[PDB]
RNA sequence: GUCUAAGUAUAAGCAAUUACAGCGAAACUGCGAAUGGCUCAUUAAAUCAGUUAUCGUUUAUUUGAUAGUAUGGAUAACCGUGGUAAUUCUAGAGCUAAUACAUGCGUAUUUAUUAGGGUGAUUCAUAAUAACUUCUCGAAUCGCACGGCCUUGCGCCGGCGAUGGUUCAUUCAAAUUUCUGCCCUAUCAACUUUCGACGGCUGGGUAUUGGCCAGCCGUGGUGACAACGGGUAAGAGAGGAGCCUGAGAAACGGCUACUACAUCCAAGGAAGGGCAGGCGCCAAAUUACCCAAUCCCGACACGGGGA
């Protein structure tokens, strides 16, 4: 299997190629939603617990929650659910679709991380990535940058910028808005 | 799926007349509701118009009118007793417009009590708890509802024994497949008579 | 058939328009709005062929969206949508207006017209009757709802409204001896005056009309429009719209001919 | 005890009267009512649609079914039904090939108020209303009462 | 398909001099398509033509009247990790907003009671009362001016439209509905009552009237004044069976199984359900150019048109 990792805080997730099915022997017959620990995988790895979400089979299909029996029953999908964009509005269409008991037959996972560990990884959580749209209404201001309700939120600038080359003549420099 | 049309019909001469045109989505005859007592189950069916329908497929309540009086309370439904169509319908106790209902005189018992002075639907034993039906009068209020209590409190009999009984004969005048509720009004004297005697039949 | 379409026929297009048998298959159908089909006018037909004041639609539009041209003081950017009865079409720079009426013939003609005559409106009573408030309010024949008018002013009065928010200045009242436009039946747009009323139970009581050369027809209250006592509001239309014969009336216009 | 029952079991108007006829308005005043109603259209009520104590929703001047426009008359078949006449409106045909007249017979069905006095062969106005059922689409309004005979009788009227 | 200045733009997209703001693809949101026009077993007053009518029914839309009342969670677009052969296959983690789904210290629905200008007449319209609904509405919107009072209050008052909204109109419709007229015929005088054939009470659903349908009985309804039958010499749609949208469709060139074929494959899985052209049952009429006119549709002067 290969593992999608996924980092919320640090914005950052890896896959990552696992030998030993050994190492998968305890990732087996495990549920979603369920924690198992890095401990088990690693012993470059000590602490991390981790929520299994999902990932994808050998041959492309996705993964449905709450579908014990596990082979790829062909379940029948309507609006708003997973693993499902909607061909016409109000489309309600059988496509075939994996259990949740992992057996050996999947290709990648899609894992969370929930508990940090002791070793450091460093395109997991080292390297860093902030999110790139910011609070965008003005309560949603207050809420973060704390602005109790007398402050007039418009000296709060969450912008961005572009600088290009070949031109030439000043940076460019671009506030989101603010609504309410 | 369900026709509603006149012409699949045989003629006033009788002779069946052929069908020239195939179904035609306004001629539509929907499911009946055949409605039942317990939780609160919906179908909104939308109906012509944009103007959607209530359809009552389950109940438990609704108001209910005292005739003699134009008082309107709400109340809970015990139970089907007698229906001139169909002994399938009060077999199955399903109610309908046409129903006669065995009802809850609490909340009207209780208008009785909190309005008039004076008992129904009690016991020879006389018991008596906190004092409401007291609470103070004054001389405006002693010469008016003592002035109210002088004449006009005041009973069928045999509804008195169904306040006994505390459950009286109302009748179902709404449909519950078409208005999202099962409500009617409270059959008094001759028809209290009449539909008791159908009790009787 | 089954719903509505807004492709018009060519064959099928009737009297009021004079549209071209040739130009293709389909004709400018009118859409939803104030009146039926029959005394509806578009100001396609109006601006275009009424008074040749147009080319094509990229000129008839690109008078229309500009906002020079006004009905009842509205915009109307719609080329669909009619053009009322009796009606006040604005021309405002140089002061002129255009009212249709009925030629003496029975079909709709523009006038030149001036901005006070222009600025009160003829409109029937459809209906007197009780909405929200418990008050009788007025439906006009035309477009709109006089709310709150006199409570004796019934049905089948003809009413000057300033046209500004629809309110009664004055009615014509409808009389047995009084002078009508008629719009329907076998003789429909004509100016007369009525002799009689009949009361008919049993659908659409009637009228005889008597009228100045003592011609006698009886016509129903549904198209009968009372149009004046003596009182010229309104533009006289051509020849008092008495209808005389083709061949007199012919030797009329010979005798009148510059 | 006696019209309250036919064998089916409501005789009632749409409004309600009856029981709370006790209520202290109505009757230290006169609101104690049969439904009182006239068809109109140059019509009298007969004395037992007044105060003929039947109840019938079909009826003209009991229930809600009323008349518009167009008015019948016609002479009865078999009165004999559950309260609904059929009429034989005779008419004379052109028949173009023979440059004549015949007669050609149809058969109305009407709908009965147990108001009027019927007789069978008598002359009867009708009038159009609402279709209570097929071929009921009618109500029966005034008798003349005539002594016209069975099938062999002819009128075209 | 579709962008108005008048929805939501932080495109690391143009292009200028810190709330956004000009241009503006993407994406959300809305409208959209009961039709352009197709193929072939037919439809014999059942259609239709007049002609009535809904006091038996709905209407997106049009324009007009309109309402003394009891600072909020997402997600798509976006950023990345990507899975399989992959086809509107799509996964996880993280963003972030709307006129988008949702909150907010009289009226809308149903039941009964009572009062009650028009019409030939209604229990009509209208008003009040008592409650009821798992409560619809009474704007937490956008743009365009920039002002009266001068408490210059990060004031109070202020218009011009765009969008949105309970109720009644109005048009456009759709739905039934009545008196008469089908072409021929007696090798057509009996037919309809199955499990409605005609009434009538009660319901039930239908937008409503209707045996349209179920109890429940009564006895029907028609026809030699030509019923009914027969003779066609005039609507039905890869296919049954069900379903969803909308104002309007039993929508099919839209889903779900089953039935008959058939295409891509890494053989597990997937996407699939037209008329026109040529030859034919030794060769003969263009595979033409346009929405310019006339006309039709969409946020709408642009964008789209097999008339």
């Amino acid at each position: 299997m290969k593992l999608n990792i996924s980092h919320p805080a640090n914005g950052s997730q890896k896959l990552i190629e696992v030998e030993d099915e050994r190492k998968l022997r305890h990732f087996y017959d495990k549920r979603m939603g369920a924690e198992v620990a890095g401990d088990p995988l690693g012993p470059e790895w000590k602490g991390y617990i981790l929520r299994i979400t999902g990932g994808n089979d050998k041959q492309g299909f996705p993964m449905k929650q709450g579908v014990i029996a596990p082979n790829r029953v062909r379940l029948l999908l309507s609006e708003g659910h997973s693993c499902y964009r909607p061909r016409r509005d109000g489309e309600r269409k059988r496509k075939s679709v994996r259990g949740c008991i992992v057996g050996p037959d999947l290709s990648v996972l899609a894992l969370s991380i929930v508990k940090q560990g002791e070793q450091d990884i460093p395109g997991l959580t080292d390297v860093v990535h902030p999110k790139r749209l910011g609070p965008k209404r003005a309560t949603k201001i207050r809420r973060f940058f704390s602005l109790s309700k007398d402050d007039d939120v418009r000296k709060y600038v969450i912008r961005r910028e572009v600088q290009p080359k070949g031109e030439g003549k000043k940076p460019y420099t671009k506030a989101p808005r603010i609504q309410r | 799926g369900i026709s509603r049309d006149s012409r699949h019909k045989r003629s006033h001469t009788g002779a069946k007349r052929a069908f020239y045109r195939k179904k035609r989505a306004f001629e539509l005859g929907r499911q009946p509701a055949n409605t039942r007592i317990g939780p609160k189950r919906i179908h909104i069916v939308r109906t012509r118009g944009g103007n959607h329908k209530y359809r009552a497929l389950r109940l438990d309540s609704g108001n209910f009118a005292w005739g003699s009086e134009g008082c309107t309370r709400k109340t809970r439904i015990i139970g089907v007793v007698y229906h001139p169509s169909n002994n399938e319908l009060v077999r199955t106790n399903t109610l309908t417009k046409s129903a006669v209902v065995q009802i809850d005189a609490a909340p009207f018992r209780q208008w009785y009590e909190a309005h008039y002075g004076q008992p129904l639907g009690r016991r020879r034993q006389q018991k008596q708890g906190q004092v409401v039906e007291e609470v103070k009068k004054s001389k405006s209020v002693e010469k008016k509802q003592a002035a109210r209590f002088a004449a006009h409190g005041k009973v069928d009999p045999a509804l008195e024994k169904q306040f006994e009984a505390g459950r009286l004969y109302a009748i179902i005048s709404s449909r519950p497949g078409q208005s999202g509720r099962a409500d009617g009004y409270i059959l008094e004297g001759e028809e209290l008579a009449f539909y008791q005697r159908k009790l009787h039949k | 058939a089954r719903g509505p379409k807004k492709h018009q026929k060519r064959l099928s297009a009737p009297s009021h328009w004079l549209l071209d048998k040739l130009s293709g298959a389909y004709a400018p159908r009118p859409s939803t709005g104030p009146h039926k089909l029959r005394d509806c006018m578009p100001l396609i037909v109006f601006v275009r062929n009424r008074l040749k004041y147009a080319l094509n639609y990229r000129e008839t539009k690109a008078i229309m969206m500009q906002r020079l041209v006004k009905v009842d003081g509205k915009v109307r950017t719609d080329i669909t949508y009619p053009a009322g009865f009796m009606d006040v079409i604005t021309i405002e720079k140089t002061g002129e207006n255009f009212r249709l009426i009925y030629d003496t013939k029975g079909r709709f003609t523009v006038h030149r017209i001036t901005d006070e005559e222009a600025k009160y409106k003829l409109g029937k009573v459809k209906r007197v009757q009780l909405g929200r408030g418990g008050v009788p309010f007025l439906v006009t024949h035309d477009a709109r709802t006089i709310r709150y008018p006199d409570p004796l002013i019934k049905v089948n009065d003809t009413v000057k409204i300033d046209l500004e928010t629809g309110k009664i200045t004055d009615f014509i009242k409808f009389d047995t001896g009084a002078l009508a436009m008629i719009t329907g039946g076998r003789n429909m747009g004509r100016v007369g005056v009525i002799t009689h009323r009949e009361r008919h139970d049993g659908g659409f009581g009637i009228v005889h009309l008597k009228d100045a050369l003592d011609n006698t027809f009886a016509t129903r209250e549904s198209n009968v429009f009372v149009i004046g006592s003596e009182k010229p509001w309104i533009s006289l239309p051509k020849g008092k719209g008495v209808k005389l014969t083709i061949a007199e009336e012919r030797d009329q216009r010979r005798a009148r001919a510059l | 005890l006696t019209v309250q029952s036919e064998r089916a079991f409501l005789k009632q108007p749409h409004i309600f009267l009856n029981s709370k006829v006790k209520v202290k308005s109505t009757r230290p005043g006169k609101g104690g009512r049969r439904w009182y109603k006239d068809v109109g259209l140059g019509f009298k009520t007969p004395k037992t649609a007044i105060e003929g104590h039947y109840i019938d929703k079909k009826c003209p001047f009991t229930g809600m079914v009323s008349i518009r426009g167009r008015i019948l008359t016609g002479r009865v078949v078999s009165t004999k039904m559950h309260r609904t006449i059929i009429i034989r409106r005779e008419y004379l045909h052109y028949i173009p090939k023979y440059n004549r007249y015949e007669k050609r017979h149809k058969n109305l069905a009407a709908h009965v108020s147990p108001a009027f006095r019927v007789e069978e062969g008598d002359m009867v106005v009708v009038g159009q209303c609402r279709p209570l059922s097929k071929t009921v689409r009618f109500n029966v309004l005034r008798v003349l009462p005539r002594t016209g005979k069975s099938v062999k009788k002819f009128q075209k009227f």
